[PDB]
C-alpha cells in the first residue's frame, strides 16, 4: 500500500528503514550492536588495535615514498661500489608498499570485525520460471509481430534474403584471406642461407646451387663499442660471427655446433679482410630455423660398432658424423651428447637418439632417426657439406614421406 | 556537508533511488570460500593496470639491434628489440622490474585462483541447473586465461620463451589435414617471423583482455542477477538467502580483502624474482637448456607431450605425428570439463531448480571424479616439470616417464577408491554424532564398574535417557563440546589485567541474550520454513 | 492479477493489447497494409524487394569472384597489366556496396511496403522517484552510517584518510619512472645530433675542435647484389652526404646542408668504397635541429643586406646560413623565394627577411632565424666557422629572448 | 610533421612544458618510445574510453 506525506512524517528514521528494508522482501531477523555498556573499556582496547595498523598504514607509506625516491636505483655490476644498494631497491620497494597496503585492509577488516553492528539479513528469492501471464503475453506479443509481418508467407523473398545475409557475411570476412598463405610458394627472390622459406629446405640446400659450403663454427663474438671526437659507436665491420673448422680440432667423444658458412660469407684465416662487414649475414644463417647441425667425433672404439642406415654410408668423413640438431618430435634442440653412452638427448620431452644405430630414437616421443648430412674435407683440409640431406628436417608434417 | 542537494538533482534528474535502495539492500551469503572468485576478480585488475604501464616501455618489435642499455653483461649483443625493451624496462626504468615482477606474480595467481574457484563450485555444486551458463563461460575464462599468459610471457622474446614458441609451431604444423596452412596463417610465414610477436602482441594486449573482461563482466552480472548459492543451514531454504547486506558490511568487507590481495602481490613483487631474463640471452634457435618447461598453468600440456609414446601412423605418403594424440587429450578433457553438467544430469537423472549446495561428502561420486581428476592433472604437471623434480630429488629421468604413463591410470583410480570411502566415512561420523550426542571425552566410571562415556545429545531424549535420532539436514554438525560454546571464556579485559567486576558481569548478561536471541530468531524461521512447507 | 482460468479465455490479440497495455504501451493505431484478398499491388511490392535482393546476391558472387580471381599485385608504370592492377580495389568496394547496399535497400522497402503502419503512445515515468523511495533510502543510509558510529571517532577516520591517500600515492608513484630531467645529456659522448638536450645540434661539435663540413645531400639508395647464394642491399661504398664547395652554387640558390663530421667523409680523392659511412651520416640527417639552408645571394642584393648585432662576420662572400627550423613551432623553412628574398614556412605562412638577418616579416613567428658561422678550408670546401651563438627551434620558458 | 608540431606546442608551455614533454615522448623528439606509445593509445587505451562512454 502507498503512503501520504503525513504518515510517513510520523514515522521514526528506523521504522522507514525497517518498510525501507522489507519493500526488496528483506528482514534483518537478527541485529545487535557491539559494545552497548556505555564507556566500555573494550571498546577503546578495539579502537587502539585499529590505529596500529593505521599507524603502519602511513609509515609504510612514507617509506614508500622515501626508499622509491632516495634510494640508489640504477644498475651496478659485480665488484661495484654500492652493489648492495642496488639489489634491495626492489625489495625495499615491495616490504614498503605491502606494509602500507596490507595494513590499510587490517585495519578495514578489524574495523569490520568489531565495531560495526552484527546481523543477519533474510532475502527471499524471486527465480524460476516467469510468473505465467508475461509467459503468454510475451510470446502472444512475439507471434503477433511475426504474423503480423507477412514475411512467413513469402518464400521467395525469405529464401533470398537469407542467402544476401549468408553472402553479405561472407563478404564482410573474406578479406581474412589476406592472412592466408600457401605454405609451398617459396619465399621471394632467389634462394638464401636459411632456405627458400618451405619446410622441405635449409641453408645446406645452398650446395645444389654450385655453393661451397663450410661447415662453420661459432666464435660468439659481439659487436666493438669504437669511440672517437664524433661519438661512441658499437660496430662488427672486422668481427667473423662464424669460423670455418678443421678436423683436427675435436678430440674424440667431442660435439660442435656447426652452421653453413658459404665461401662468400667467410672472413677468416690467412685471407682475412680488417674491413669485410659479413657479421649480418652470419647471423643470418645462425638464425635459420633448421640450420644447426651436431657435428660428433666418435673414439675408434666407438666407430668400430657404429650401424649405418640404407643410402647414408659414406656421410661421416673417418670418425667424424653430423646429425640434424632439429629434434624429431616438436623440434627442439637435441643438444644433450651424453659422451660415453653415445646418445644424444633432448631436454624438452626426453627423447634419446642412439649415435651408434644411425640416430635412432631410443626413448621418448619420438619416432624418427636424426637426419644425416654427408660431409668431407677440401683441398685446404676444412669441413664441408659434401652434400644436402637426403630427409625433410625437423618435425613431422602431413606432407611428408615416412 | 550539503549531501541533500547532490541527491535531489540526482534523483531529479534520473529517478533513482527505488533502483539503489533495491542494491543496497541485497543479500550475499558469507561463507569464507565465496571469496575464490574475488581474488581472481583482484589480481585480473592488476593485471591490467601494470599491464598498461608495461605497455608505455615495451617495443614488441622481431627487429634486431646491438644492445647498448643499462645491463652491461649483455651490452653489444645482437637481440631484437622486444627483448631489448624488456631489459630497458627492468634496469633503465625507475621501478620498472617491480611492476614487471608485480605483473607475473598477478598473472599466476589469476590463474591459480580461478582453479581453486573452480574446484570450490565444482565440488559444492553450484554449477548444478539454473547455472549452467555460468560454468561454461567460467570454463572459457580459465582457458582464455591460460591462453593468456602463454602469449604474455612469449613477448619478451627471451631464450626460454622463444622454445616455448618453437614448440607451438611443431605442434601446429603437424595438425593433419591442414596444420601446415593454419602454421603458414597464424605465424604470416615460417617460424620466426615478422609479424608474430606484433600478432601475439596485439592479442596479448587488446584481445584476449577484451573476451576476457566482457565474460568477467557477464558472469559477474549473472552471478548479481541469479542470487548467490548457500549452505544449508538453520532458516535457509531454497527460496531465501540468509547473510549480510551489501551496505554497510558486505561493501567494506570487500574493499579491504582487495587491499589484502593487492599488498600481497606488490609484496611478491618485491621480495621474490620471477623470470629473469636477462640470464636467459636472448633467443636462437640453435640453444636449449635442461630446465625448460612451460609456466606452470601449462606444464600439464607439458605432460601430456612427456608421457604420451612414440606412436605415429604412415599412410603411407601422409604422416600423422606423434603428438597428434596429445592435442586430441586435450580436446577430450577440455571437452569433459565444459560439459560436465550434462554429464552429471545424463547420469543421476537430477534436473531441480537447485539454490542450495553439498557439502562435498554427501556427493561422494562427484569428490571421488574431482579428486581423480585433481590426481591426473597433478601428475601431468610433474610430468611437465619431471627432469627438474628428477634432478631434486635423486630419481631417474625415465623412471619419472614411466611414473606419469602409469600414474595416469593407477593414481586416479586409486584416489577415487580412498575418496569414496572417505566420504562415506564422513557422513557416517556425522550420523553418530546425530544418532547417539556429542562424545564429550568424559568417561565416569558407574558404581558396577562401567566405564561410560558421558554423550550430550542435541535433541530430545526417551525415559531411558538415550536420544531420539534426528534426521540429517545437510548441514554441519558439531563433533566436540567447544563448538557450542563450554569452551568460552568468562574473564574479560586486556592481556594484563581485568575490567571492573561491573563492566562485566554487566557485558556477560548482554552477550548470553545475545546467543539467546540469535538462537530464537533462527529457531523461528526454521518454524515459519516448515509452515510455508504445509 | 490474472488468473489462468480468465487468461485461457483470451485470444492473442487479448493477450497482445495486455502486454502493452501491462508495459504501459498502447497500440493507439495499427492498420494492415495490403487488406484486399488479390491486390496487384502487393505482387508490385514484392516484385520491387525481390530485384534489390537479386541484385545483392549479384553484387557478393562479384566481390568474391573479384576478390578471389582479379588480379591483384602491384604493377609499375612499364608494366602490361596497369589497368588490371588499378581496377582492383575500385571493384572490390563497387561489388561491396553492390551486396551490402542492396541488403539493407531490400531490407528498408520491406519495412515500408509490407509491415504495417503503427502508432504506438508510452507514458514517462521521469523526475523525482516517490517520496517514500526517497525517505526510505535515506533512513536506511543515515542507519548505515549512525550504527556504523565512525563519525564518533576523529582520530580513526582522520587516520583512515591519511592511509588511504598514502596508500593511492603508492599506487601512482610508479609514474614517476616514467619522468625524465630534460636537461640530462643523453647521455654518451656527443655525437651529431648533440647531447639530447635542447641547447645543442650537431653543429656544437665545432665547439669540441672538430672539423665538420657543410654536407649537401645526395639522396643515393642501397644497392641490390644477388649471387648464387642470394641477394642483399647494400650501402658499403654508398653515402648519403658529400662534401661540397663554393662553385657549386648560382648566383640566388639554396641548399640544405647537415653536420657532416670529417670522420663519416668518404668522398673525393678519399674515397674508399669499403669505408661505410651511411649510417652515421643518416644520423646527421635525422637530427632534428640539424638541418641548415645554405643560400647564395646575387651581389647587388648582398648588398642590401642588414646584419645582426655580432654577426657581421659569419657569411662568406654572397654565402650566408640560416637554420632551417622554423622559430615559431618547429617546421622546415623550406621555402626560398629566389626574387624577394623571403624565406617561407610552409606549415602557418611565415615569412623572414633573408637581406635582414632573418627577421620575420609576417605570420606567427617573432624570433629571427639563427644564423651559422661558415667559412672555407684549405682543400677549398666549406665548413662551419663555429656553433650558432644562440638555441635554435622552437622558444621554450627556459630560453632566454 | 604532425608529430613535431604537437612537440612543439608542448615544450612551448610554462613552466611545465619541458618535463611535460620528456614525459610524454620519453625523450627528445623523435624518441625510441614515441611510437609505441602513441600505438598502445590508439588501439587500446582511448578505445576503452570511447566503448566505456558511447
Ligand atoms: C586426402 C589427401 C590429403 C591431401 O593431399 O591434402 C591436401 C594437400 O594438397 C597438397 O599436397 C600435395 C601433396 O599431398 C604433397 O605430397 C606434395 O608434396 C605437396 O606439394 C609440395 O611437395 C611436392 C613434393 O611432394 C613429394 O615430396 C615430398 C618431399 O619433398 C621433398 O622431397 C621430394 C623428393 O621426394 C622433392 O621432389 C621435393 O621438392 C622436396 O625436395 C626437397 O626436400 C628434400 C627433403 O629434405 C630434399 O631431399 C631435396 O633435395 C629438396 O630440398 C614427399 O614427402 C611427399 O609425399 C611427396 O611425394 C613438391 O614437389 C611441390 O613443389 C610442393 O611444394 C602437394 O601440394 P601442392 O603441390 O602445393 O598442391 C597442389 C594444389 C593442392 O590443393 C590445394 O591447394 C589444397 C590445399 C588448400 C586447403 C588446405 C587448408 C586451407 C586453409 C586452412 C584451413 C587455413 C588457412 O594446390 C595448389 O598448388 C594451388 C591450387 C589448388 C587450391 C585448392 C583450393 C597441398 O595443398 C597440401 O598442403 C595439402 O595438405
Ligand atoms: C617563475 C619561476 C620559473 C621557474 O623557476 O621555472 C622552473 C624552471 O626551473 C629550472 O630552471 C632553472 C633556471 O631558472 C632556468 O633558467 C634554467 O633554464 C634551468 O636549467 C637549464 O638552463 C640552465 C640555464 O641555461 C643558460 O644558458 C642558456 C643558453 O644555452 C647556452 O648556454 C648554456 C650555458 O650557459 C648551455 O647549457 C647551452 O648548451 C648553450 O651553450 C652551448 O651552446 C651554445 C650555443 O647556443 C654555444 O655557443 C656555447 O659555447 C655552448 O657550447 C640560456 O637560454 C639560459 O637562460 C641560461 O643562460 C642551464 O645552465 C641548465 O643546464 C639547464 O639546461 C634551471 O634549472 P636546473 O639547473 O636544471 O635545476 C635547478 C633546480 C630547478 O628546479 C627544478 O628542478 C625545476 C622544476 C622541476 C620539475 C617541474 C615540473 C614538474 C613535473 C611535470 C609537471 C611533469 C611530470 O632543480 C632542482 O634540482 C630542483 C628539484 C626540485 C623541484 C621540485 C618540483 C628548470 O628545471 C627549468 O626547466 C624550469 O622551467
Ligand atoms: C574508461 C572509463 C569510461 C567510463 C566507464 C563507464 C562504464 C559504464 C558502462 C555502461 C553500462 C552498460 C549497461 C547499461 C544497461 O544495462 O543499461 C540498461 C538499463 C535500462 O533500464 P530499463 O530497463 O530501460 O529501465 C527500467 C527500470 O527503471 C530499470 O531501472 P531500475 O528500476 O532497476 O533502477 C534504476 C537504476 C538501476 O541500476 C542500478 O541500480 C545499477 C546497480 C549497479 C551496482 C551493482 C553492480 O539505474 C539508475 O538509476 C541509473 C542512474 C544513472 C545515473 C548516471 C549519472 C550521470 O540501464 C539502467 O537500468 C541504468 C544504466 C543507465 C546509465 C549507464 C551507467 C553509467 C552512466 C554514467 C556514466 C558517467
Ligand atoms: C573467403 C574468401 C577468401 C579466399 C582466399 C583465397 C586466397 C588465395 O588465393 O589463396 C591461395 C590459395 O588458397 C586456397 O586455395 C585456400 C582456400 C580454401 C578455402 C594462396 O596463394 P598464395 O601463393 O599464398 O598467395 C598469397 C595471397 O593468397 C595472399 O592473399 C597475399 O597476402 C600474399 O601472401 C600472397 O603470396
Ligand atoms: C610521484 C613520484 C615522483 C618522484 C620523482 C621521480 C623522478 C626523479 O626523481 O627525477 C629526477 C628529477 O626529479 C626530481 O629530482 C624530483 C625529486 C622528488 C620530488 C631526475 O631525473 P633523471 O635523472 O632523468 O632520472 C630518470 C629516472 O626518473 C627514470 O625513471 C629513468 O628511466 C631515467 O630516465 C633517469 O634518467
Ligand atoms: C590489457 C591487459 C594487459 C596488458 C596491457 C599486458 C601487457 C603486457 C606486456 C606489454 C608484457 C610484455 C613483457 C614485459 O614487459 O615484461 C606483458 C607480460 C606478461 N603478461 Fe600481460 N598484459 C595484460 C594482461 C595480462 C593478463 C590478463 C595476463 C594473465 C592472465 C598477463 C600475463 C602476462 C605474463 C605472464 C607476462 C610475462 C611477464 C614478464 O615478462 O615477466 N597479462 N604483459
Ligand atoms: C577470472 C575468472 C572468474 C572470476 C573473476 C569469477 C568471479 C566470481 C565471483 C566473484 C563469484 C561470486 C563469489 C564466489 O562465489 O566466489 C563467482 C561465482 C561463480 N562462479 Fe566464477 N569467477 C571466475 C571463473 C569461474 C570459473 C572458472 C567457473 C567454473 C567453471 C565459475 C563458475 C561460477 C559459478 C557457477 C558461480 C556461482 C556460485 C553460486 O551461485 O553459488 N567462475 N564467480
Ligand atoms: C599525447 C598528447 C597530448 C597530451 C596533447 C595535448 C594537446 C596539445 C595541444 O593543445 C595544448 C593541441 C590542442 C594541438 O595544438 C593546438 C596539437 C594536437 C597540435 C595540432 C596541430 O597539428 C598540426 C598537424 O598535425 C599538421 O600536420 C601536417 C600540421 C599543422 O599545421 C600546419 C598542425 C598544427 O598547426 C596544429 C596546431
Ligand atoms: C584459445 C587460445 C588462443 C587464442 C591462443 C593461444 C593458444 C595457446 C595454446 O594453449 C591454449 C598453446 C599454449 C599450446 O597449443 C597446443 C602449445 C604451445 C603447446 C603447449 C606446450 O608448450 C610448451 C612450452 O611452452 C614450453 O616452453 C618452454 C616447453 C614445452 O615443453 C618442454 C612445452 C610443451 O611440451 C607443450 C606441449
Ligand atoms: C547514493 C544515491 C543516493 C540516492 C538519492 C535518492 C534520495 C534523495 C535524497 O534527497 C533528499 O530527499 C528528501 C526527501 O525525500 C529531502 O528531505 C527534505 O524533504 C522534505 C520534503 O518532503 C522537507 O520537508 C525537508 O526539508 C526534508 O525532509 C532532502 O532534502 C533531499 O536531499
Amino acid at each position: 500500500k502507498q503512503y501520504t506525506t503525513q504518515e510517513l512524517n510520523a514515522m521514526s528514521n528506523e521504522d522507514l528503514a525497517r518498510l525501507g528494508t522489507e519493500l526488496d522482501d528483506v528482514t534483518i531477523a537478527y541485529r545487535k550492536e557491539r559494545f552497548p555498556i556505555a564507556n566500555d573499556p573494550a571498546e577503546k582496547r578495539a579502537a587502539r588495535a585499529v590505529t596500529f595498523w593505521l599507524v603502519l598504514g602511513i609509515i609504510g607509506g612514507l617509506g614508500f615514498l622515501a626508499t622509491y625516491i632516495f634510494w640508489p636505483w640504477e644498475y651496478k655490476a659485480h665488484g661495484d661500489e654500492g652493489l648492495l644498494a642496488y639489489t634491495l631497491y626492489t625489495p625495499m620497494l615491495g616490504i614498503t608498499s605491502g606494509l602500507c597496503i596490507l595494513s590499510l585492509g587490517f585495519a578495514v577488516v578489524l574495523y569490520v570485525k568489531k565495531f560495526i553492528p552484527e546481523e543477519i539479513a533474510v532475502q527471499r528469492r524471486h527465480d524460476g520460471p516467469s510468473e505465467e501471464v508475461d509467459r503468454r503475453t510475451i510470446v502472444a506479443l512475439l507471434n503477433d509481430s511475426w504474423q503480423t509481418s507477412t514475411l512467413g508467407r513469402r518464400k521467395l523473398i525469405m529464401g533470398l534474403a537469407g542467402g544476401g545475409a549468408v553472402l553479405a557475411g561472407l563478404t564482410i570476412i573474406a578479406p581474412m584471406g589476406g592472412m592466408i598463405k600457401n605454405p609451398w610458394n617459396p619465399k621471394e627472390g632467389p634462394m638464401d642461407v636459411q632456405g627458400d622459406g618451405t619446410l622441405w629446405t635449409s641453408g645446406w640446400t645452398l650446395v645444389e646451387n654450385d655453393v661451397k659450403v663450410y661447415l662453420g663454427r661459432d666464435t660468439a663474438a659481439i659487436a666493438e663499442s669504437h669511440t672517437d671526437a664524433t661519438g661512441e659507436h658499437w660496430s662488427t665491420t672486422g668481427v667473423s660471427r662464424l669460423v670455418r673448422m678443421r678436423p683436427e680440432d675435436l678430440a674424440a667423444a667431442s660435439m660442435e655446433t656447426v652452421f653453413p658458412l658459404p665461401a662468400e660469407m667467410v672472413n677468416d684465416g690467412a685471407e682475412y679482410d680488417p674491413a669485410k662487414d659479413v657479421y649480418e649475414h652470419q647471423m643470418h644463417s645462425v638464425h635459420g630455423p633448421r640450420n644447426a647441425v651436431m657435428l660428433i667425433r666418435l673414439r675408434t672404439a666407438d666407430a668400430e660398432k657404429v650401424i649405418e642406415r640404407e643410402g647414408q654410408e659414406s656421410f661421416h668423413y673417418g670418425d667424424y658424423y653430423a646429425y640434424s640438431k632439429i629434434c624429431t618430435h616438436i623440434g627442439c634442440p637435441t643438444s644433450l651428447y651424453e659422451a660415453q653412452t653415445n646418445r644424444i638427448l633432448c631436454p624438452c620431452h626426453q627423447s634419446q637418439f642412439d649415435a651408434l644405430h644411425y640416430g635412432k630414437p631410443v626413448f621418448g616421443p619420438a619416432a624418427r632417426a636424426l637426419p644425416q648430412l654427408p660431409i668431407t674435407v677440401d683441398e685446404e683440409g676444412y669441413l664441408i657439406a659434401a652434400g644436402n640431406f637426403i630427409e625433410p628436417l625437423g618435425p613431422a608434417f602431413w606432407e611428408r614421406k615416412s | 556537508m550539503s549531501l541533500a542537494t547532490v541527491g535531489n538533482n540526482l534523483d531529479s534528474r534520473y529517478t533513482m533511488a527505488s533502483g539503489i535502495r533495491r542494491q543496497i539492500n541485497k543479500v550475499f551469503p558469507t561463507h569464507w570460500s565465496f571469496m575464490l572468485g574475488e581474488i581472481a576478480l583482484y589480481s585480473f585488475i592488476v593485471l591490467l593496470l601494470t599491464g598498461v604501464y608495461l605497455t608505455l616501455f615495451f617495443d614488441p618489435s622481431i627487429t634486431k639491434v646491438i644492445y647498448d642499455g643499462g645491463y652491461l653483461p649483455l651490452n653489444g649483443v645482437e637481440m631484437s628489440r622486444a627483448y631489448a625493451t624488456a631489459l630497458d624496462i627492468s634496469f633503465e626504468v625507475r621501478g620498472g622490474l617491480f611492476i614487471r615482477q608485480m605483473h607475473h606474480w598477478a598473472a599466476l595467481l589469476f590463474v591459480v585462483s580461478m582453479l581453486v574457484h573452480m574446484l570450490r563450485i565444482f565440488f559444492t555444486g553450484a554449477f548444478r541447473r539454473p547455472r549452467e551458463a555460468n560454468w561454461i563461460i567460467g570454463v572459457v575464462l580459465i582457458i582464455l586465461g591460460m591462453a593468456e599468459g602463454f602469449m604474455g610471457y612469449s613477448l619478451p622474446d627471451d631464450l626460454l620463451s622463444g622454445v616455448g614458441l618453437r614448440i607451438m609451431s611443431a605442434i601446429i604444423v603437424g595438425l593433419p589435414i591442414i596444420g601446415t596452412w593454419m602454421h603458414w596463417l597464424i605465424f604470416g610465414g615460417d617460424f620466426p617471423s615478422d609479424l608474430m610477436l606484433d600478432r601475439f602482441y596485439i592479442a596479448h594486449v587488446l584481445i584476449i583482455p577484451a573476451i576476457l573482461l566482457g565474460l568477467i563482466a557477464a558472469h559477474l552480472a549473472l552471478v548479481w542477477y541469479q542470487k548467490h548459492t548457500q549452505f544449508p543451514g538453520a532458516g535457509r531454504t531454497e527460496n531465501n538467502v540468509i547473510g549480510i547486506r551489501i551496505m554497510p558490511l558486505f561493501a567494506v568487507k570487500a574493499v579491504a580483502f582487495g587491499l589484502i590481495v593487492f599488498g600481497f602481490l606488490a609484496l611478491l613483487a618485491g621480495v621474490t624474482t620471477i623470470n629473469a631474463i636477462w640470464n636467459l640471452g636472448p633467443y636462437n634457435p640453435s640453444q636449449v637448456s635442461a630446465g625448460s618447461q612451460p609456466d606452470v598453468y601449462m606444464l600439464w600440456t607439458d605432460g601430456a607431450a612427456r608421457v604420451m609414446p612414440a606412436w605415429e601412423l604412415y599412410l603411407g605418403n601422409y604422416t600423422i605425428p606423434a603428438v597428434f594424440w596429445v592435442a586430441v587429450m586435450l580436446g577430450i578433457l577440455v571437452v569433459l570439463l565444459v560439459t560436465y553438467p550434462f554429464i552429471e544430469r545424463k547420469f543421476t537423472g537430477d534436473d531441480a531448480h537447485h539454490n542450495l549446495l553439498q557439502r562435498p561428502r554427501d556427493v561422494p561420486v562427484r569428490t571421488s571424479l574431482g579428486v581423480m581428476a585433481l590426481v591426473f592433472y597433478i601428475l601431468l604437471t610433474v610430468s611437465g616439470g619431471n627432469d627438474v623434480y628428477a634432478m631434486q630429488f635423486h630419481v631417474s629421468l625415465n623412471a619419472m616417464t614411466w611414473i606419469g604413463r602409469i600414474g595416469l591410470i593407477v593414481g586416479p583410480a586409486i584416489a577415487y577408491f580412498i575418496t569414496y570411502r572417505l566420504c562415506i566415512g564422513l557422513q557416517r561420523s556425522d550420523r553418530e554424532v546425530l544418532e547417539h550426542g556429542i562424545e564429550t571425552g568424559i568417561i565416569k566410571q558407574m558404581p558396577n564398574g562401567a566405564f561410560i562415556e558421558v554423550h550430550q545429545p542435541l535433541g530430545p531424549v526417551d525415559d531411558h535417557g538415550h536420544p531420539i535420532p534426528l534426521p540429517y539436514a545437510g548441514a554441519a554438525v558439531p563433533k566436540q563440546m567447544n563448538q557450542l560454546g563450554y569452551a568460552e571464556v568468562e574473564t574479560r579485559g586486556g592481556f594484563f589485567g581485568p575490567d571492573p567486576e561491573d563492566i562485566r558481569a554487566k557485558a556477560k548478561e548482554i552477550e548470553h541474550a545475545n546467543h539467546i536471541e540469535e538462537a530464537n530468531t533462527l529457531r523461528a524461521l526454521n518454524e515459519a520454513n516448515i509452515e510455508r512447507d504445509k
